[PDB]
DNA sequence: TACTAAA
């Protein structure tokens, strides 16, 4: 059924719009929530998700967030390195992650040792934040044990720059 | 009626050394037509009959490669001829010293030549030269006999010139010919580039008339080095930094200034929100501690090249000057000779004999005496190049005797000498880390336990400080007054000689002798100004001179067709390739550049314009 | 009038 579907996509912790699945369904003879995962994981987030990451999380107020949910990263910078060395060696590697669910864009910052993303990390791809995330000045703190990548396969204009 | 031989060395204290000890004691000296050379007698036994010997010397290269005289008028020849319709000579070096005329009147009547030169890639060149001088003058060979011998040595000893007697081989003709083929390639390279530049320059632009404007394989190269300097000092953005300390007030009575373990963050928003979550808290919790045992090394053998170095960069002297002071010393008798590559002293050295004359000077006494008492500890291995022993002391000397000068040189030779027969610095490390909420910090500190070499050389000691304070895991401290500080950053500044001297030893540019020459030509030339610091700024002519040629054609500026070059020209040194077929080859690929280059000199004067 | 390099 459509509502097992999307309750199915809700403890997985996608949160897609209603328009997002009927658009990226195959056809709806027999439809399975591995296939539409698997084929939705391959597409731009900005056009199949939807508003579940409340506002002002850019700026203070809020504290903290719930819900383990999937964003998609944009940029991807390395804070300890200037801008014209980025294989230095002299710092600690710290990333700001930027991040997106289609409506509202936050930030979150690499408070300890992450091996699962890189500085090569392809834009587009999927991170889910199960458990409960620190929100520190408007900063999404991440750490190894509440970041999940999912992989992402989606066209690149990261290779023109 | 007993045979005579002829022994050519390199440079008259080489042949006299080698004289006195090949000869116990017997040995009648005399001068000759120069006045720069002598000749020694002795008499011995050579391939199982009684001999006479006769040691002489010749003073580094006896000819060099030039132009025949109607090619040397730069206004009646279009220097595009040089490359393959122009014959070369060779015409005798120094004139003032008839080498030709001494070597064959030395050798009227000589039946066996021992060529004792040095053991370099030129040493078989000079070789052949003088085979050329002499051999038409031999008397003869009377058999299948051979009358050409060559003995490999590296060491001046008793021992090592024994051996080296003892086991004479045969002279090397390709080595002569790889000679032959570079100095060919680098005449035939400059003479045609530098003649056109300079005709070319002088009939546009007034400002640099009656002026030279020189190109060659080592001279362009480094001036492209300061010239790129310059072009990463010129394309610079500086950026903000946001460092974060904090002070802990342990103790009641020392302040420790720890550091952030993260040692930068570029980020405003990110350093305030770490100063937000730590600067709310009175307490400091240690976490781990460490103790580990460390070690600094003591110097290698002395090197020219390091030698150049450290007279740059702390007696402030230029390396030509600093070459002439140590030329003089050698010549005066007070240091070994100050052109070698090795960094490794001869097993049969006499380490204790040359560390015990020096054991009067008031600066070294107790150390001396200390090392001679307790031993001396080994030399470091090092590299092995058969050129020559390292810079060592022979004699004493005192602040009178020497000048003011040459003073310091001496003093520094001698200090690295003792360096190296010294022992080690051992320095406990002691590094303790702090927590402060989330966040962790780190504090260092040095003590020395038993210095080395550092008596001798004070100023690569470690510095002393603050020993840290005792504690544990689990202990707390008061902390007080954390703060962030903004900081930028700096610029590099122009290149020094120290470094310039390390880049062209890397990539292969010049050889030990050839540096200080070539930083002298740059600077004379008015490519390049000094200024304080020892360090080297390029000059608008420089900088127009490189640009042009990167625009034009880069592979002339480049820091890597001279060691391609030579790996080429490797080939015929180890008999792989032929020296006709080499020379033409890269005759040609040059000649094909010249003229891309002659036609698309546009380039370099649309720059030319604006700067004069 | 020189030039290039190398002992
Ligand atoms: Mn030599
Ligand atoms: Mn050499």
């Amino acid at each position: 059924m459509a509502q097992v579907a999307g309750a199915a996509l809700s403890q997985a912790g996608w949160y897609l719009s209603d328009e997002g699945i009927e658009a990226c369904t195959s056809s709806p003879d027999k439809v399975n929530v591995n296939d539409i995962i698997l084929i939705a994981l391959n597409t731009d987030l900005r056009t199949i998700g939807k508003k579940f990451l409340p506002s002002d999380i850019n700026s203070g107020k809020v504290e903290k967030l719930e819900g383990p949910c999937v964003l998609q990263i944009q940029k991807i910078r390395n804070v300890a390195a200037p801008k014209d060395n980025e294989e230095s060696q002299a710092a600690p590697r710290m990333l700001r992650l930027q991040m997106t669910d289609g409506h509202i864009s936050c930030t979150a910052v690499e408070f300890s040792y992450m091996s699962k993303i890189s500085l090569n990390t392809p834009p587009g791809t999927k991170v889910k934040l199960s458990g409960i995330v620190d929100i520190k000045n408007g900063f999404l703190l991440l750490n190894d044990s509440n970041t999940t990548v999912l992989g992402g396969e989606v066209e690149h204009l990261i290779e023109k720059w | 009626v007993m045979k005579t031989v002829l022994m050519v060395a390199e440079m008259p204290s080489l042949a006299q050394s080698i004289a006195k000890i090949l000869s116990r004691g017997s040995l009648s000296s005399h001068k000759g037509l120069n006045g720069a050379c002598s000749v020694h007698e002795y008499t011995g036994t050579f391939a199982g009959q009684p001999v006479r010997f006769k040691m002489t010397s010749v003073c580094g290269h006896v000819m060099t490669l030039d132009f025949l005289g109607k090619y040397n008028k730069w206004d009646k020849v279009d220097p595009a001829e040089l490359f393959s319709q122009a014959p070369t000579e060779k015409k005798e070096a120094n004139p003032k010293l008839n080498m030709v005329k001494f070597l064959q009147v030395e050798g009227r009547g000589c039946d066996y030549i021992v060529l004792w030169l040095d053991c370099d890639k030129e040493g078989e060149n000079i070789c052949f030269e003088v085979l050329d001088a002499v051999l038409p003058v031999m008397n003869k060979a009377h058999g299948g006999e051979k009358t050409v011998f060559r003995a490999r040595f590296s060491s001046i000893t008793d021992t090592d010139i024994c051996n080296a007697m003892a086991c004479l081989g045969e002279p090397d003709h390709n080595e002569a010919l790889s000679v032959d083929a570079r100095q060919e390639l680098d005449l035939r390279i400059g003479c045609a580039f530098t003649r056109f530049q300079t005709k070319y320059f002088q009939g546009k632009y007034g400002d640099l008339d009656s002026s030279l404007i020189s190109f060659g394989p080592c001279q362009t190269p480094t001036l492209g080095f300061c010239v790129e300097r310059h072009d990463k000092i010129q394309s610079f953005k500086p950026e903000t930094y946001w460092v974060l300390q904090a002070k802990v007030n342990t103790d009641k009575d020392r302040s420790l200034l720890l550091d952030w373990d993260r040692v930068r963050v570029f980020d405003r928003e990110i350093a305030q929100m770490f100063l937000n979550m730590t600067k709310l808290e009175k307490e400091a919790q240690v976490e781990a501690t460490s103790r580990k045992e460390k070690a600094k090394q003591r110097p290698l053998a002395l090197n020219t090249v390091e030698m150049l170095r450290v007279a740059s960069s702390s007696l402030g002297m230029g390396p030509q000057h600093a070459m002439q002071t140590a030329e003089r010393l050698y010549t005066q008798g007070y240091i070994s000779y100050p052109r070698t590559e090795t960094t490794h002293y001869p097993e049969n050295f006499d380490l204790k004999g040359s560390l015990r004359q020096q054991a009067n000077h008031p600066y070294w006494a107790d150390t001396v005496k200390r090392l001679l008492a307790e031993g001396i500890n080994r030399p470091r291995k090092g590299h092995d190049a058969g050129d020559h022993p390292p810079i060592t002391p022979m004699k004493s000397a005192t602040e009178a005797e020497l000048g003011g000068d040459a003073w310091r040189l001496y003093e520094y030779i001698t200090r690295h000498f003792i360096a190296t027969v010294s022992h080690d610095c051992k320095y406990l490390q002691s590094t303790i880390s702090f927590r402060i909420g989330p966040e962790l910090f780190t504090c260092s500190g040095k003590t020395v336990l038993s210095p080395g070499f550092t008596e001798v050389m004070p100023w690569q000691s470690v510095p002393l400080e603050e020993s840290l304070p005792t504690c544990q895991r689990g202990d707390a401290f008061p902390v007080g007054e954390v703060k962030m500080l903004e900081k930028q950053t700096n610029p590099p500044d122009y290149l020094t000689e120290a470094e310039l001297i390390t880049l062209m030893e890397k990539h292969g540019i010049g050889t030990d002798a050839s540096i200080p020459v070539h930083i002298n030509n740059i600077c004379q030339r008015n490519y390049v100004t000094v200024e304080s610091g020892r360090r080297l700024k390029p000059t608008n002519l420089g900088i127009v001179l490189v640009h042009g040629y990167y625009k034009i054609d880069a592979e002339l500026v480049l820091p890597t067709i001279r060691s391609a070059v030579e790996k080429q020209l490797n080939l015929i040194a180890q008999g792989k390739a032929d020296y006709r077929q080499v020379l033409g080859h890269t005759l040609d690929v040059f000649k094909r550049k010249f003229h891309y280059f002659v036609d698309s000199i546009a380039g370099m004067d649309e720059l030319m314009e604006v700067s004069f």
